[PDB]
């Protein structure tokens, strides 16, 4: 024999993009029902149902994209970009311009923009005044301040005038635009809509032991890149989970074109014991959401993602 | 019986299949080289390999 591979070849990837195009067709009745009632069964698969309908939209408002564009100093960032652009600019001429954006948005939003709030400063009191402020409790939110998202707020006892200073937590971003402190919560949900306001392709990732950052879509490295704002870190998924050492159970993105499992990327030594739900019960969730997520896409838009999917599972799942 | 495709080829096999199709041949091609009773199927049935692949997915 001789047999011949081009042609079988060509006759698989089209048979191939096929049977993709019908995964991501079609609601299937026999489904809805599992997904509905799983979602009863386990309240792990509500979680991230819940975080899917919140996070997969939300930071599409092209009102809010504004916003943020008018308030940030576009005219610093890419004055900064441009310049670190013209120092190298990587391997070949590319889209790696769009890193060095992030990259850059990286520390403008750090060295500069928002501040970091561990214990609120005290207001009434001097400006830099963190130390000397006991903790005395939470509670609902003001009234002032449930007009902004806001469910909790930390209160602290200045040890120096005796007054209050309260420190809201609030969930939205555009408050936030006022107020520019934060822990982690919502140093994270700001700046993941200040990526998406540039318009980049963003997952907002959350780790269920109390951390999230998110991801972005680098087209010149063409997978996602692990951003974290809060350490000012492009790529370095492993941080967490081995240079702190954190004992994690598991990661879920969220993004306005997938939710999917990205634990294997980060949890890469100190793992725990992962249940609230069967292993391919998740499995399924994600590619249910995410199918839910799409319908609306044409047949290539949704072919192409596919592709980026399966692109992905085998870097998960190589490990590399 | 069914396929009988290893682990890292299988992987392998639909990393190009979404990332290359350029070179899914060479590759489709050398997994066959690797196979004798798939050079066989081959042979055969070109479709019913095919079939088991995605399948696989
Ligand atoms: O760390 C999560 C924790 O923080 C809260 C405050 O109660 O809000 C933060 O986290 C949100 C996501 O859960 C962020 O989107 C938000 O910006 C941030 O303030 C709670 O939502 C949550 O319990
Ligand atoms: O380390 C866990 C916890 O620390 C936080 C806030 O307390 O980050 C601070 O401490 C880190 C040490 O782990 C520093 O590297 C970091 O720069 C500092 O802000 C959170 O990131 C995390 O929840
Ligand atoms: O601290 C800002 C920024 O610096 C980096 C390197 O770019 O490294 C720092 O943070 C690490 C922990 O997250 C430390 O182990 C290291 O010593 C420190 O220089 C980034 O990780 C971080 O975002
Ligand atoms: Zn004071």
């Amino acid at each position: 024999n001789n047999i011949d591979f081009d042609s079988i070849a060509k006759m698989l990837l089209i048979k191939y993009k096929d049977f993709i195009l019908s995964k991501f067709k079609k609601a299937a009745p026999v489904e809805n029902i599992r997904f509905q009632n799983l979602v009863h069964t386990n309240q792990f698969a509500q979680g991230v149902l819940g975080q899917s309908q919140h996070l997969c939209t939300v930071y599409d408002n092209p009102s809010w994209h504004s916003i943020v564009l008018e308030t940030l100093d576009l005219d610093l960032i890419y004055k900064n970009v441009d310049k670190e652009f013209a120092k190298d600019g990587h391997a070949e001429g590319e889209n790696i311009y769009t890193d060095y954006l992030v990259k850059e948005l990286l520390r403008y939003f750090k060295q500069d923009f928002f501040k970091w709030c561990n214990k609120p400063d005290c207001n009434h009191c001097g400006q830099n005044t963190s130390e000397n402020m006991t903790p005395l409790g939470s509670q609902g939110p003001n009234g002032e301040e449930s007009k902004f998202n806001c469910g909790t707020v930390e209160i602290y006892k200045c040890n120096r005038c005796g007054n209050i200073t309260r420190f809201p937590r609030y969930n939205d971003p555009i408050k936030l635009l006022e107020t520019r402190k934060g822990r982690c919560g919502e140093w994270c949900n700001l700046f993941t809509l200040i990526l998406k306001s540039f318009g980049l392709d963003v997952r907002y990732v959350w780790n269920r032991e109390d951390h999230v950052w998110c991801e972005y879509f680098s087209n010149f490295l063409n997978r996602w890149v692990h951003v974290d704002s809060c350490e000012q870190s492009f790529d370095q998924p492993y941080i967490y989970s081995i240079n702190w050492n954190k004992k994690m159970s598991y990661c879920i993105a969220f993004g306005k074109d997938g939710v999917v499992d990205v634990s294997k990327r980060y949890i890469l030594q100190n793992e725990l014991p992962r249940d609230q739900i069967k292993e391919e019960d998740l499995k399924f969730l994600c590619q249910f959401i995410t199918k839910r997520l799409r319908y609306s896409l044409n047949d290539d838009e949704i072919y192409q993602l596919a592709c980026r999917d399966e692109q992905e599972q085998i870097e998960l799942i190589r490990g590399k | 019986g069914s396929i009988g495709l290893t682990v890292e080829d299988l992987l392998s096999l639909r990393q190009v299949v979404s990332g290359n199709p350029e070179a899914l041949a060479p590759l489709l091609e050398n997994i066959s080289a690797r196979y004798p009773q798939l050079r066989e199927h081959i042979m055969a049935n070109p479709e019913v390999f095919v079939s088991m692949l995605l399948e696989a997915v």
